[PDB]
């Protein structure tokens, strides 16, 4: 059902030349299928094992250990808004409640369309210009509850 | 009994011609009814899945998070 | 305060920004004194003189700990047998309320690459790793392309300015834990496992990253090795009054009318960061508490706030310096609340190890989430100080739970109005079944 | 090596861990997740004892006994109130997701669990929340799988994967929804498997063959024999 295609392989086999042992680029193979088709599939379980020579539960288990490893399918778009202290100080309930008003759906869902994916992220380690939102590699500060339907528009 | 199920009721007239009579199979014990506890339900508290009651459907009990989910 | 002449005698980690906050790249580095300590250490100094001096600097590990960094570098082995050697950059900083590493590395990667160097010299390790946190992606791309440049210019790579010392360094970029900036789960998630944390002894220096001796390092540490080696050891010692030496990158952030960082010496006390760096609070907003470190630090109040932002004074008044970023909260945040969406950070970012954290967090959150909605009963508080007091140090595996349990503990010793405001039903956990009479405790 | 546990004095091996040694002269410590044969590796927090600096010291400090050599001159307390009261809590953090199952447990009667929870002594709850709960896997023919029960000790892939060489058995997941399992149903391939089910301390792997005719282990009538 899974097959790596030749450019994954050759961009783990690489990552695998960083390191002492082919173990240490499992993060690495998991987040470059990820990059490549937006989740790791159940077969890419035991293709990223395969590959590196690893147990596939071994892969498994890192990559549900790592929140940022997708292992169900999620939409075109990751919206990662922050959760932490300094966000709810300044005030990221608001824009949590706006992403949900925008988009019908709760925090771990996607939306029927598949656009958007609904996330409550860590602190993004930029606090200072808090409230923080993370979508698929930009990150937007300074957030106000009527900049989202805005913001969410262009990223079709 | 930690699921109320065996009953010692108020009846006393048990009295027998044989001996071998007085051992009482499933048939002889197991009322249509639940006796003096009228309703409690060791199922409904076990974490055992049945029929009629999945995972996280007993009491105090959350509905199973799967490792593979989306949130942290 | 506008007016901060950042002079390289008294700035030397921020004197070379720009204000367009663009990155310094290799040409503009190497103009405003770029690996001139690099050049130093390699050319005129042996590697335990440098280990020796930066013992001697008095250089303080900067990621919260406060351990010494020239006693950590002299606790490798000293066999030469042991020559397959690794530093690891501590790029992670995945604490609430901590940004000083994104700016550091955005906007400075060459000086992260001259210490890198420095230190793998210091070290003898012939390897270094980037341990950077995956939400980083400006900071990935300005360190792989300085990294680029310092290997075209032959600052990295093989017979670095012609002393044979081979060093190669790389960027792994992590996939979201906050467990992961533990030094040990760390070296176990570089090491492409569960981000587990290990037991010590056996401490890094010895058995690291793949049994190999490792050190581990924080960028701002090893941003402050380069101006160490390029100005010597009395300049370090002579910025600051101290018992901490050198600078320290601080700042508030929430509700405070400048949000940022500024570097000031060790001693600066909070009240004057927070009145003349951040301005104070905001418009109609009254200061209630302040953390000193980041989300894993102890809370005070506005009677700590006089005191200096040294490891020892705030050690001494029931908190830690942390990593020096202070969060202020205002009088509109309730206490319950915040330490609620605190713990429900640490809870959900527990690696599941050990007993304590993994069912005690869950257990304080449950308890957090009742009183916020006023569903709290009798015995909660002090199931709260219970699990306070049995979550420290060295009854859970690593210092994850403690960290956890000093915004909790803080929070009930000052703010225990709202906690106790918080309980509204009589306790019960049992139901009645009906042909059964209760144990009627008293 | 001499150890002295509660005023009491005692010659031990000194390359052995206080939990071990302890056990050795019949002291009870509860413990989860050492095992004689797997090493330490202080995750369950069970084993803490009080170590103090001399004979001369009242304060001390909890330790895990399991990671804690049994060197030479030690002084611990295993009855000390705060290392009491610290392994019952560390046994009511365990019930707080453990399920309302030990009637319809293989593992009851022969629980160590269970026994750990009656040594401690704790026997009351107040935790009033939800018990987190998790989906089985199908194992096999031999291995019967009840995630529910797991307290995340850890011994099981200790155990299949770094002492009997298996590949298909892992630890999944994170802060307090650890999974122990394949990362698919299916037959457990391990030659050696069906040790899980004493190295297990709870009911999650159980012997199937077992459970289809159950009974209890003080019902069973047992003999020394050779395989
Ligand atoms: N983002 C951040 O900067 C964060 C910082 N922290 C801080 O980190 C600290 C907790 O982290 P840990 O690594 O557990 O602290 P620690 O005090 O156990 O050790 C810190 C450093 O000292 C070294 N060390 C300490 N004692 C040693 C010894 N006897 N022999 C050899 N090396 C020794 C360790 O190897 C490590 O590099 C706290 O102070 C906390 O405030 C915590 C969370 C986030
Ligand atoms: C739960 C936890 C998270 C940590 N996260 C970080 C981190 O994100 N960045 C960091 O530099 N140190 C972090 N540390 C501290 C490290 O263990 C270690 O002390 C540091 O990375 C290097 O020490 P140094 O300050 O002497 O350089 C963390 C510690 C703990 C217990
Ligand atoms: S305190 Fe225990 S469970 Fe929590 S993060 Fe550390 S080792 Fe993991
Ligand atoms: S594992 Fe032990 S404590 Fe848990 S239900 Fe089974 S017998 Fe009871
Ligand atoms: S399944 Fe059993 S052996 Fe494995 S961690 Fe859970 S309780 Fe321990
Ligand atoms: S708390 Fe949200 S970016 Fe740090
Ligand atoms: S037996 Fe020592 S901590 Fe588990």
């Amino acid at each position: 059902a899974f097959e790596l295609s030749a450019a994954e392989r050759e961009a783990i086999e690489h990552e695998m030349h960083h390191y002492e042992d082919p173990r240490a680029a499992s993060i690495e193979a998991l987040k470059i299928v990820q990059k490549q088709r937006g989740w790791v599939p159940d077969g890419a379980i035991h293709a990223i094992a395969d590959v590196l020579g690893i147990p596939a539960s071994d892969v498994e288990g890192v990559a549900t250990f790592y929140s940022q490893i997708f292992r169900q399918p999620v939409g075109r778009h990751v919206i990662r808004y922050c959760d932490s202290v300094v966000c709810h100080i300044n005030g990221y309930q608001g824009i949590q409640a706006a992403l949900e008003k925008k988009l019908n759906i709760k925090p771990g869902q996607t939306t029927f369309d598949g656009r958007f994916t609904l996330l409550p992220t860590c602190c993004l380690g930029n606090c200072d210009k808090g409230p923080n939102m993370m979508i698929d590699e930009d990150t937007h500060a300074h957030l106000t509850p009527e900049a989202i339907p805005e913001l969410l528009e262009r990223y079709k | 009994c930690p699921t109320t199920a065996i009953q010692l009721t108020p009846d006393f007239e048990m009295g027998e011609y044989k001996r071998q009579d007085l051992v009482y199979e499933k048939e002889d014990l197991l009322i249509s009814g639940p006796g003096k506890y009228p309703e409690y339900n060791f199922y409904r508290m076990a974490g055992m899945a049945i029929d009629g009651k999945d995972k996280g459907e007993a009491e105090n009990e959350a509905k199973p998070i799967d490792v593979k989910s989306l949130l942290p | 305060m506008k007016n901060i002449i950042r002079t390289p005698e008294t700035h030397p980690l921020t004197w070379r920004l720009r204000d367009d906050k663009q990155p310094v790249w290799l040409d503009e580095y190497r103009s405003k004194n770029g690996y001139e300590g690099a050049r130093k250490a390699l050319t005129g100094l042996s590697p335990d003189e440098i280990v020796n001096q930066v013992k001697d600097a008095g250089l303080k590990g900067r990621g919260g700990a406060g351990f010494s960094t020239g006693l950590k570098w002299s606790l490798m082995p000293k066999d030469e047998s042991m020559n397959i050697r690794y530093l690891l950059c501590n790029a992670d900083e995945m604490e609430p309320g901590t940004y000083k590493d994104r700016l550091l590395m955005e906007q400075l990667p060459h000086l992260l690459v001259e210490g890198m160097l420095i230190s793998a010299f210091a070290l003898k390790a012939y390897r270094g790793y980037i341990f950077l946190r995956g939400e980083y992606i400006e900071a990935a791309v300005n360190l792989r392309r300085a990294i680029a440049e310092a290997t075209e210019a032959g600052l990295l790579g093989k017979n670095i300015m012609g002393t044979g010392f081979d060093f190669e360094l790389f960027v792994h970029t992590g996939a979201g834990r906050y467990i992961c900036g533990e030094e040990t789960a760390l070296i176990n998630s570089l090491e492409g496992r569960r981000a587990n944390p290990r037991s010590k002894p056996p401490f890094p220096a010895t058995s690291g990253a793949w049994g190999k001796p490792t050190c581990v390092n924080n960028v701002e540490t090893l941003c402050n090795v380069p101006a160490i080696l390029a100005n010597g050891v009395e300049w370090y010692q002579n910025i600051s009054k101290s018992k901490d030496a050198g600078t320290k990158l601080m700042g508030f952030s929430g509700r405070v009318k400048n949000p940022g960082l500024w570097e000031l010496p060790f001693g600066t006390t909070a009240r004057e960061i927070l009145e003349d760096y951040a301005g104070g609070m905001r418009d109609g907003l009254k200061f209630k508490a302040w953390q000193p470190g980041g989300a894993g630090t102890d809370f005070l109040t506005e009677a700590h706030l006089d005191l200096p932002m040294e490891f020892e004074s705030i050690g001494k008044a029931g908190s830690r310096l942390g990593t020096a970023l202070a969060m202020a909260v205002d009088h509109e945040i309730n206490m319950v609340s915040l330490v609620r969406n605190l713990e429900e950070f640490f809870a959900r970012e527990s690696c599941g190890w050990c007993t304590p954290c993994r069912d005690g967090l869950p257990w304080s959150v449950k308890i957090l989430r009742a009183l916020e909605r006023g569903e709290g009963q009798p015995g909660d508080i002090e199931t709260l100080e219970q699990l306070c007091r049995f979550l420290g140090p060295g009854k859970t595996f690593c210092a994850h739970a403690p960290g956890a349990v000093e915004p909790l503990q803080s929070a009930i010793k000052y703010f225990r109005e709202e906690f106790e405001a918080g309980i509204k039903q009589p306790f019960s956990n049992t139901h009645l079944i009906n042909g059964i009479q209760p144990n009627l405790l008293k | 090596a001499t150890i002295h546990v509660d005023g009491k004095e005692y010659e031990v091996n000194g390359a052995d861990n206080l939990l071990e040694a302890c056990l050795s002269l019949g002291l009870d410590i509860p413990y989860f997740c050492w095992h004689p044969a797997l090493g330490s590796v202080g995750a369950c927090r069970q084993c803490a004892v009080k170590q103090y600096q001399n004979a001369e010291d009242t304060r001390g400090r909890l330790v895990m006994s399991c990671m804690t050599p049994a060197s030479d001159g030690t002084f611990i307390s295993i009855d000390d109130e705060e290392a009491k009261q610290f392994r019952e809590s560390v046994v009511e953090w365990l019930m707080t997701n453990h399920p309302h199952d030990c009637p319809v447990c293989e593992e009851g009667g022969n629980c160590h669990l269970q026994d750990m929870t009656v040594m401690t002594g704790h026997s009351f709850r107040r935790y009033r929340f939800t018990k987190r709960t998790h989906r089985n896997q199908d194992l096999g023919p031999f291995i019967s799988h009840e995630m529910n029960r797991c307290i995340a000790c850890y011994r099981c892939v200790r155990y299949y994967k770094d002492y009997a060489g298996g590949t298909d058995l892992g630890v999944y997941g994170a802060h307090d929804n650890v999974y122990f399992g394949r990362p698919e149903d299916g037959t457990l391939e391990s030659e050696f498997s069906g040790n899980l089910v004493e190295i297990c301390p709870t009911g999650v792997f159980t012997d199937k063959t077992h459970s289809e005719r159950y009974n209890r282990k003080w019902d069973m009538q047992f003999a020394p024999s050779i395989c």
